């Protein structure tokens, strides 16, 4: 009966696609692979709301 | 007895001293302690210099990339291909995952950990510091490469 | 403003994979095998 079972199973794995899989991790970019962006995002809130408007908020890096 | 033998080396790390991270240490003081506070106000919370250089330095010790590197580069590997690359794939994951880390809790007050494992003793510390410099070596490259772009 | 910037930073970088996830033959001969 055993026997039976187990050409059951080897015949479904031989019918299922076989799946591999690739895993990656990633984290926050550098300041020099940003580019020009972080100039422009500078100009945009280092100086312009701050300044001229005093919104006082919370916010996170530009990375 | 068929087992490949497998000896472990265990080293904990801490956050570099003031003196041994060199011309950074102004470099990055110029940077923020006058530059920013002073002529933008931003008011931000952040690490020490040294606490920034360990965080990154931890950030590279267990960075798989870093390993997969250092156990390309080294003899240890080169030495022990055969030449199949559905086994020399197989030996490369198997070298990496030798590596492993754990970091540090604050509720124990423990450190940052690594532990190396190789088929004899003297590869098993000698390729463990080694892998401590290479990360090093990374870890100084990268804040470097962030020093310039700021 | 530019038109691509890379926003990541690789830690784990993608690679080809030592062992399959799916089937693992030994693990299903093993498993069904015992139950019946």
């Amino acid at each position: 009966i055993g026997l039976l079972f187990a050409v059951v199973a080897l015949g479904y794995s031989y019918l299922v696609k076989q799946e591999w899989g690739a895993t990656s991790i990633t984290d926050k970019p550098t300041v020099n692979m940003l580019g020009g962006y972080y100039s422009q995002q500078q100009f945009l809130r280092n100086l312009d709301a701050r300044s001229f408007s005093s919104p006082q908020p919370e916010q996170p890096s530009i990375s | 007895y068929l087992v490949k033998q497998e000896w472990g080396a265990t080293s904990i790390t801490d956050k570099p001293t003031v003196n041994m991270l060199g011309g950074y240490y102004s470099q990055q003081q110029f940077l923020r302690n006058l530059d920013a506070r002073s002529f933008s106000s931003p008011q931000p919370e952040q690490p020490s210099i040294s606490a920034g250089a360990y965080d990154e330095f931890i950030m590279q010790l267990a960075a798989y990339d870093t390993r997969r590197d250092f156990w390309l580069q080294t003899d240890y590997y080169k030495q022990r291909l055969e030449g199949d690359e559905k086994a020399d794939a197989a030996l490369l994951d198997e070298l990496v995952n030798n590596i492993q880390f754990t970091a540090r809790d604050d509720g124990k007050k423990t450190n940052d950990s690594v532990k190396l494992v190789a088929e004899t003793s003297s590869d098993s510390n000698t390729l463990l510091r080694q892998y401590v410099v290479f990360a090093s070596q990374r870890a100084a490259n990268h804040l470097n490469e962030e020093i310039k772009g700021a | 403003l530019e038109a691509s910037f890379q926003t990541y930073r690789y830690l784990r970088t993608p690679e080809e994979p030592v062992k399959r996830d799916s089937p693992r033959r030994a693990f299903l001969m093993v498993m069904w095998g015992a139950i019946g």
